[PDB]
DNA sequence: CTGCAGGGTTTTTGTTCCAGTCTGTAGCACTGTGTAAGACAGGCCAGATC
DNA sequence: GATCTGGCCTGTCTTACACAGTGCTACAGACTGGAACAAAAACCCTGCAG
């Protein structure tokens, strides 16, 4: 006879121990033999391995998280970080938080009030500092925050209409916030370089990249202007005796995820007056900071800083604007060489870089006074297109994104052209170009899987550069010489294109850079011969620059692409999404909010706490 | 004395509120343009032609020995009457730079040759200032006097950005009245000397003053130190004694609280004052006229021409006399979408 | 020699097994020899007893909550709900998910796959059923999902085009979905009634109200209608003398959280063609539904269900446009009686209810044949304005909201005419009327602090029909006689405003209903005495209705605010919020998604989790 | 053969892509308006005016003994030739209602009297049909014939939904063609008879046909079953013998692959096609004269009027003939915002 | 006793395969397909006078 | 009246300006078993190094 065997997990713990005592002794003595009496860890490990044999990873992770410490709640930092990282309203966050708190709470998330404090150490206007020498014509107050861009603008109706609403910070405070953020990583790099952390702490060097682009369709577009900056690369000279050591160069400056906005204004990008009226103070204070030095408690030590500023992150027309170049298809084609448009057909490579800010100021004054009584367009010639007193100094360089987009549309256009005929039909009519573009996009669609676009898009250009689209379309070409010729041109382009796309070719790929002059010469002369009909004397500007200035600027300023305004443009999406669903509909405060929210979006503190081990 | 709804055919986007309208040798010339001069016309000035409520703007060209002028925004204007040795001049100083800056520089503008084919040559000369020079200001008021019997230029008024020491980046767009000094200048030589006035309490702006036969009459304007608009005009007489240009002033107790009005000279010294702003919101809608005299102001309010609901409703306005009892005014317009001629235009005339 | 051996918990699981192989196979063979080969239960009990030996009761109880207790955070349900309850898109949800997973390990939330499948538990077409008798002219397929409203609309351009984009659910399916949702509270009402559950499985009584109302300002064609409906209550008819005991009764019917959409189409409210062409099958199933008995596994028990409906949720305009009457301002205004225009002014208190959908059909037939060979206006009069064929049965009831809106605008222009003196000046002028408009605007801007609007919202109405607004504007009308007149007017009006605005007037203001007859008659006679100036023979239809129809309808049905349709209006805001945020966006998918989201938005099985654990 | 674009002044919404025209003694009346009548036009029929390119509409009234008629959409239309007993009827049956349902009812339309001032009185008599009555259907065809010398009227064609037994909530707009069966009808009394033919392999719809002198030609349309537009011709020789009106038919070599065209009359049996649809996606666009004779049908291509690029680029087009070789058509207007006149309008003619 | 190279040790750690499965991340249809400003070239042309 | 020409017109060119984030789907990567295998991490162990 006997008692029937029931399920082991249903009887009392008395019967459990009864039926398991033998294996309990086995596990006890095994733990004592192999690990010295650790029954708990041995039974734990065996249970976990038995669970994982069935591929039940989830419950094993659950139980292990319950053991060896816990994750009951959350730190407030990552909480607010996540909140801003997915563009939620305070109402939303509260509903969700109260909800989950009601359910197995154990309140994990955190309520709003604690968040809305936990960031004043991240938002600007919070960290004490000072300068030596003092900043000229600049308040020493280290506490101020969001300021309406009006700059104490007299509301006087009789005078200039004081109309536009704007917001911004004080440039210095944004810089020092950026530093105090990166401080953890500058200390990390100090340790990586193993240099002393106590001394050699007064001669750092921070590279600043400024940038500004307009942005339409922000509702009439309402066409508001965005202005941003970014820390590019911080170096150190101390204690001297050397050139400088880059502690932290940004790895992905292209990414908008490291691009902090500084000033927002509800104005068009073209109207110069209001633009200046709200930009002047900023450029003035930047010029002021160029001389003095900053003092900040970083790494517990009162260290010091000086800076260097690169005016790159801009479109062409704006550069011309705040430089005073006659936008855009002027007789003076290049911002950086002074050649004529026409003469840029005879020569296309040998060109020097002399266009510098103060020089342009001098040339403008020589325009104004005309110390030579010379004729009007004569004055235009001698000044070399300098007739508009500029104010904003910029680094004389081009953006990668725009060179790419312009050369992409040039490619697209010439493809539509030579699908029809140019050197066998000299003067084509408008409907001809229309039908040629239609059938060109037909070819680009049937294979290569691209849909047409009203304007040039970035990834659109990326695919527009693939040789495979060329092999697809050029099949439509009747010629063989010109067909394989445009193939070879695409070839040269692919060979020498990533040169400016590169982050640092001197470290990425010096090869093409060494023969960049040579391939540029090849392609330039191939165009001059096989396509003189189209480029007799008229030249797209970006092509002039890339065929007459790329290697020099690459040699001078570290690299290119590392300064493209591309990340600026990307931020528009942010400013789009932000304006969509995180505000009360009030203008005086819409920017006052959107700034705060967006300024959050860029923090290695926050971004790291967001990655959290991938 | 009535209006007419004009229409500017093209270029209806190159007109900010503040600009100048200079009349010499017949045709009228617009100075001051939104944004820097395009290559369409480098010298920026435009000859105005009014035809059938339509507005044509012809480009201008200078001499070769001339100088080039930035489009000063709310500058000081002076008609130097035709007399020896170079009739007949305009004087522009010192204005607001389109790129937001100031220029204490003084400009003498004149006409040189014409046409042959109706294209009229102009010229501009930077008249250097020695002093005791006037600081860079805007909205100030300068005119010309001929006392026993020689000719000088009197400047007063105008605001200025905070001094270059208290220039606060957060107050950068603040601007207060310049110190109240009159500036007496000979065009040649530029012996610009300043003079105090113990009765002139402070500076001011938009006070469209006037001088007659070396006797000046400052009608009240705006005082930002007080936000007040004391109507009373202030008379004064300047006497070009050798070599001290002695001065006298007098507090006329009755004037007019007006800011930046339009004054068309009708007679030799008969001036109709069209309109401006008596308040921050209440614009001077009523017309005005003063005959000038050794007795001085002799004021009558003419019949104010009818006003379209358009000009009634817009927040503000601006304009200037086309000369000869005639003027042009503009209204910041609306439209959905942008017209983009952001201003509607109206001619106005006397009699 | 030998390498120092580390702590078992820190080794690699490969090396952990490499070194534990002995006891691993020992526990394996112990399970196989003694416990039927269940290694999992063996090691579970090993860890459990080892922990409980060290006084680790808290960790042991938490582990026992993990094994055979669904831990792993909280639930798939609340996860999906919170996803809905704040309109969060999927990429965002996954971004938060991976984040809270990496930092603060032991993920609480569910991944995407879990909630995708969990949908089909609350999507329509998941619980099986059938009809007795079988549903006529209806496919018996029960597992179907979303269908575009074309109902086989052949796309022949030769014929009328299929240019209309529409989506819908199958009516019965959303019905059974909502019921199976509310099986929880139906079992709980059975509980509260202390009522049997094995018995009384046949005599359930379910009543649903419905609505349909388009809206403009949908662009960047242009318009769409959101046809919806919601259960109201459910009682018990078994087994005799007991007429019915409300088992469930809705508490917030006017609320948005009780508004179940069924079909949406990119159409205007006006063109009667497309509306019928789409909604036809809905009408057919509606009428085919009254008869058969539905079988549902409610509370695990297969029980029968029957249904009564009362069409209420329609504005006056749509009410008419599905009744074929004169739209809108013709001599026939009472959608219930056959009053003329001036007769509603002649007598303003003595009217009965006559307009009955069946009689509407019957008299449209008279229009059709004219069996008496009568003239156009002659037959129109004899037929009492039965001008078209009726199309769908609605209960001859009233909308409280827009009737209040009519009271509001009427008293508004009363004020606009009393600031001026119309009883002295019987023909004032347009511009003087606009000046009286602007002075009324500034008057109510100073007092009561209200801004002007070109078209009015409900808050404007309620804040206008206030004695404080009366005495604020009365300061402008100089005649202290007219002041007291319209003061007592507003007084007696508010003496009855809650009567129709009551959710349960039988309880919320029964004495207010009792004297309603006298109050309304006083209203009409005061009109005739002092305000006849305006109401000689012209009135507004809504007033007519609030005068001679309120008590009849409410006594016959129970309330008005109960059958009020308000929700759909503000729910249009929700429809917009949904579309512009969660759209695909693709026309064939825009609705095909927003409908899902929307239907999800209104399950008590979710909303309780917002209020259930909150109080 | 000319087209001229028209613009209707005070009518821009009442017509729908499927509608009809009816002429009685040169007088044109539009039939079929969008939705039920408003308070404006309780009849829905409009006397049409086309004068100096402008299109006006006016409302009509009826007698009292005349019952009114809901706005059918695509019925079969048949002009009863004016003869004993009652001239001059014009037949209406049976189309589909505004509520997407079908009539399956026979109405006779007639004139009663006039005027006074260009006013015309009309009448509608619903006559019950005895049978063996046809089922509800739409898009069908019916015409009159005489057999020495009896008068009959025969119908065939049309689409309809699935029978109510399989009528499915998801097929509620699915439709198929009618069975290939004709129905002969004496007008007095309202007798109806159904008949099938062995050559009649399949039903159809949308098809136009012409009857004359006891024989009819059934012309091209499209069949949904095989999705084909068979360009054959049908021709039935029919006669009325007491009391069995026997009926024979034949298939000619070729008819035409056209779908739902605009047929104008010019002579007794000289008619013209202004194009229907050749392909489901591609419109046939040219004209085609067709006479029918006792010898047979005789068809010839013609010169198509010079189509506007817009009418060339419409996706749809439709209408009827104003009569006597003149027709009117409309095109869905494309614009955001809409004009909101949903259709351009054109007037076409021959010779 | 030191020095280092390298003899042994057990213990990480991956190492090979055939079936899964649970997940996260990639790929996707997709809106809409012209704008707006200014430079400069030249075409023409009125107006005005030579 | 001739002309011519200063200027206005029309056209063509060149540089910015919009289209991404979204639910759905499919695949890939990431995990379970046995054997027996190299390669290392670091103790210890020996041998040759003074
Ligand atoms: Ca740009
Ligand atoms: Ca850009
Ligand atoms: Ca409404
Ligand atoms: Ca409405
Ligand atoms: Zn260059
Ligand atoms: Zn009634």
């Amino acid at each position: 006879g006997g008692r029937p065997r029931q399920h082991l997990l249903s009887l009392t713990r008395r019967a459990q121990k009864h039926r398991l005592r033998d294996l309990k002794n086995q596990v006890k003595t095994f733990a004592e033999k192999e690990e010295g009496g650790d029954v708990k860890s041995v039974c734990l490990t065996l249970f976990l391995l038995a669970l994982r044999a069935g591929n039940e990873h989830k419950q094993a992770d659950e139980l292990e998280a319950m053991m060896q410490g816990r994750g009951f709640g959350l730190h407030p930092a990552v909480c607010l970080a996540i909140r801003v990282n997915t563009f939620l309203s305070c109402s939303q966050y509260h509903k969700m938080y109260r909800t989950v708190k009601a359910t197995s709470g154990r309140q994990i998330f955190q309520p709003l009030h604690t968040l809305r404090n936990a960031e004043k150490e991240l938002l600007p206007g919070f960290h004490q500092f000072e300068w030596q020498p003092a900043l000229k014509n600049v308040s020493t107050s280290w506490d101020v925050g969001i300021i309406d861009g009006l700059s104490g603008w007299t509301v006087s109706v009789d005078d200039v209409p004081a109309d536009t609403i704007s917001r911004r910070f004080r440039y210095d405070v944004a810089l020092v916030s950026a530093l105090k953020d990166l401080e953890e990583d500058i200390m990390e790099g100090l340790r990586e370089r193993a240099l002393d952390d106590s001394m050699c702490t007064s001669g750092f060097t921070v590279v600043v990249k400024e940038s500004c682009d307009g942005m339409g369709d922000v509702s009439v577009p309402e066409k508001a202007v965005r202005f941003s900056f970014t820390i590019m690369s911080i170096s150190i000279r101390l204690e001297g005796e050397d050139d400088g050591i880059t502690i932290f160069q940004e790895q992905k400056p292209n990414s908008e995820l490291s691009c902090r906005p500084l000033c927002l204004m509800f104005v068009d990008e073209s109207d110069h007056e209001t633009l200046t009226a709200i930009l002047g103070p900023v450029v003035a204070e930047r010029k002021a900071m160029m001389e003095s030095r900053l003092i900040i408690s970083v790494g517990g030590l009162l260290r010091s800083f000086r800076f260097f500023f690169r005016g790159t992150g801009y479109d062409e027309k704006m550069v011309r604007e705040m430089e005073g170049l006659e936008a855009s298809g002027s007789t003076y084609i290049c911002t950086l060489c002074d050649s004529t448009r026409a003469e840029a057909s005879q020569n296309m490579v040998l060109h020097s870089i002399t266009r510098s800010h103060d020089e342009n100021l001098e040339r403008y004054e020589i325009w104004r006074k005309n110390p030579f009584s010379e004729s009007a367009d004569e004055l235009r010639d001698r000044v070399k297109g300098v007739s508009a007193k500029p104010f904003m100094e910029t680094q004389p360089t081009l953006d990668a994104l725009h060179c790419d987009i312009g050369n992409a549309t040039e490619f697209y256009k010439i493809f539509q052209d030579e699908i029809g005929e140019v050197y066998q039909k000299p003067n084509p009519s408008r409907e001809e170009r229309r039908r040629w573009r239609s059938t060109l996009d037909k070819q680009l669609r049937k294979k290569m899987k691209l849909k047409p676009v009203m304007r040039m898009n970035g990834n659109y250009a990326r695919r527009l550069m693939t040789r495979e689209a060329v092999e697809a379309v050029c099949e439509l070409v009747p010629s063989e010489e010109r067909r394989e010729a445009l193939l070879k041109l695409m070839d040269l382009y692919l060979q020498m294109k990533p040169v400016w796309r590169s982050t640092c070719p001197s470290r990425d790929c010096p090869d093409q850079l060494c023969q960049y002059s040579y391939n540029s010469q090849q392609f330039a002369d191939l165009l001059s011969s096989m396509f003189k009909y189209r480029y007799d004397g008229k030249i797209t500007n970006y092509l002039h620059k890339t065929l007459a200035h790329v290697p020099e600027i690459v040699e001078r300023d570290g690299s290119i692409g590392a300064w493209a305004s591309e990340g600026n443009e990307s931020g528009n999406k942010l400013f789009r999404r932000f304006r969509k669903m995180n505000a009360r509909q009030s203008k005086t405060f819409e920017l006052e909010d959107i700034l705060k929210h967006h300024w959050l979006y860029t923090s290695k503190y926050l971004q790291k706490f967001m990655e959290a081990h991938k | 004395m009535s209006l007419q709804p004009l229409t500017a055919v093209n270029c209806g986007s190159l007109v900010q509120p503040g600009f100048s309208l200079l009349d010499l040798e017949g045709d009228v010339y617009l100075f001051g343009q939104k944004g820097w001069p395009k290559r369409s016309c480098p010298t920026g000035i435009f000859g105005v032609r009014i035809k059938k409520g339509e507005l044509k703007l012809r480009a201008i060209s200078f001499s070769n020995n001339s100088s080039y002028l930035p489009p000063l925004r709310c500058p000081a204007i002076a008609h130097f009457e035709a007399q020896d040795g170079k009739p007949e001049c305009y004087l522009i100083h010192g204005g607001r730079t389109p790129n937001n800056e100031l220029s204490s520089s003084l400009y003498m503008l004149s006409v040189d040759s014409r046409g042959c084919n109706r294209k009229v040559t102009l010229r501009c000369e930077e008249k250097e200032l020695v002093g005791d020079v006037p600081s860079a200001r805007y909205g100030h008021t300068l005119s010309v006097i001929n006392s026993r019997g020689k000719t000088a230029c009197v400047l007063f008024g105008g605001r200025s950005y905070m001094p270059p020491t208290e220039r606060t980046t957060q107050n950068w767009n603040s601007v207060v009245d310049c110190p109240p000094q009159v500036y007496l200048i000979d065009l040649e030589f530029g012996c610009c000397t300043a003079h105090t006035l113990p009765e002139l309490t402070d500076g001011q702006s938009f006070h469209v003053a006037l001088a007659r036969q070396d006797c000046v009459y400052f009608l009240g304007g705006h005082i930002l130190s007080s936000d007040c608009r004391p109507s009373r005009l202030i008379r004064l007489h300047v006497e070009l004694l050798l070599g001290s240009p002695v001065l006298t002033c007098t507090i006329l107790h009755e004037g007019l609280t007006i800011t930046s009005a339009i004054a068309s000279p009708i007679g030799y010294h008969e001036y109709i004052i069209f309109g401006g702003y008596q308040s921050e919101t209440q614009k001077r809608m009523e017309c005005t006229y003063v005959g000038l005299d050794d007795v001085g102001v002799h004021m009558e309010s003419r019949e104010p021409p009818q006003w379209t609901s358009e000009i009634s409703h817009s927040r503000t306005w601006f304009g200037g006399s086309l000369g000869k009892g005639t003027a042009l005014v503009a209204i910041p317009s609306e439209g959905n979408p942008t017209p983009p001629e952001a201003y509607h235009f109206y001619q106005v005339s006397f009699q």
